[PDB]
């Protein structure tokens, strides 16, 4: 199936307590497998998976002086931000950025990224074609221009169709173990009453990996499109994730609602009803 | 593999 | 200058059942900017040692953190999580239900 590498950046400024912060962060799919915080003791890039460990020293030089310049590069562009909109030093600053790419079952490319965002909104982005940006405003519009002029583009599709890739392919090789893991949902149901005449059906799905998941609710055939509540899906912090979806069920017609469950580690997507067998028939017993 | 993040906005 | 207050979901990592070690989790998430302050408690006051993810964000830009510290569920003992932005008047708190 697919797979994909992304790095996340962020740096905020501090007015009256020295240099930006920046915090950079790596993942593969769902799992993060490094970081770099700028504030941080070691000062250098740091391993957040058990299969990067195995990673010689020219590793972690390169990488803390490829992220460590980025930190260099970002700091430098608050300041320009700063110029371009007028705004005070005295204020607080966000610099957001975002990089990476994608493959297929294949282990070909498919997408890449190169973004920017600034105080929360879209700043400036690579186009799909890899070969032209999309500037949000006037002030990205020089950027875009001078970039233009620096062949930054060319430089980033280099990079993104090529090493990117190679070294996605040799981190899920390298970390088959976790990166290839599909983990089917444990999922069940919970009741609660609501009122004297309505009740609230809880559908849960646990333990799964990767994040994507689907959670259906359906009474008689038909989806509960708007009168379904919903939860994002939450990480269970060991590397799995959680979910769960919701519906009010007139009291007394609890059969006639069904849950169903689409991922990535089922063979084949589940059907669940508030009964024995299906989530929640336990309470025959001791 | 991190890339070479230099470009001056 | 655009700001988003954070959406809170306080649960345990595992089933919890009384007598046994667990993870109690704060997941907050879709909030802009970064800095908040986040606290979990323990019968109303502030539990100590805690570890919180690594800074990350969502396509949309809004970022996300984990907020985590071992613990055993009571039957009596109530937890709950504690947050503070600066959307929020109030530090918010949303208690800690096993159940929904």
């Amino acid at each position: 199936g697919s797979h994909s590498m992304r790095y996340f950046s962020t740096s905020v400024s501090r007015p009256g307590r020295g240099e930006p912060r920046f915090i950079a962060v790596g993942y593969v799919d769902d799992t993060q497998f490094v970081r770099f915080d700028s504030d941080a003791a070691s000062q250098r890039m740091e391993p957040r998976a058990p299969w990067i460990e195995q990673e010689g020293p020219e590793y972690w030089d390169e990488e803390t002086g490829k992220v460590k310049a980025h930190s260099q590069t970002d700091r430098e562009n608050l300041r320009i931000a700063l110029r371009y909109y007028n705004q005070s030093e005295a204020g607080s600053h966000t610099l957001q950025m975002m990089f990476g790419c994608d493959v297929g079952s294949d282990g070909r490319f498919l997408r890449g990224y190169h973004q920017y965002a600034y105080d929360g909104k879209d700043y400036i982005a690579l186009k799909e074609d890899l070969r032209s940006w999309t500037a949000a405003d006037m002030a990205a519009q020089i950027t875009k221009r001078k970039w233009e002029a620096a062949h930054v583009a060319e430089q980033q599709r280099a990079y993104l169709e090529g090493t990117c890739v190679d070294g996605l392919r040799r981190y899920l090789e390298n970390g088959k173990e976790t990166l290839q893991r599909t983990d089917p949902p444990k999922t069940h149901m919970t009741h609660h009453p609501i009122s004297d005449h309505e009740a609230t059906l809880r559908c849960w799905a646990l333990g799964f990996y990767p994040a994507e998941i689907t959670l259906t609710w359906q009474r008689d055939g038909e989806d509960q499109t708007q009168d379904t509540e919903l939860v994002e899906t939450r990480p269970a912090g060991d590397g799995t994730f959680q979910k769960w979806a919701a519906v009010v069920v007139p009291s007394g017609e609890e059969q006639r609602y069904t849950c169903h469950v689409q991922h990535e580690g089922l063979p084949k997507p589940l059907t669940l009803r508030w009964e024995p067998g299906s989530g929640g028939g336990l309470n025959d017993i001791f | 593999v991190y890339g070479f993040v230099r470009a001056c906005l | 200058m655009i700001q988003r207050t954070p959406k809170i979901q306080v649960y345990s990592r595992h089933p919890a059942e009384n007598g046994k070690s667990n993870f109690l989790n704060c997941y907050v998430s879709g909030f802009h900017p970064s800095d908040i302050e986040v606290d979990l408690l323990k019968n109303g006051e502030r539990i100590e040692k805690v570890e919180h993810s690594d800074l990350s964000f969502s396509k949309d830009w809004s970022f996300y953190l984990l907020y985590y510290t071992e613990f055993t569920p009571t039957e009596k003992d109530e937890y709950a999580c504690r947050v503070n932005h600066v959307t929020l008047s109030q530090p918010k708190i949303v208690k800690w239900d096993r159940d929904m």
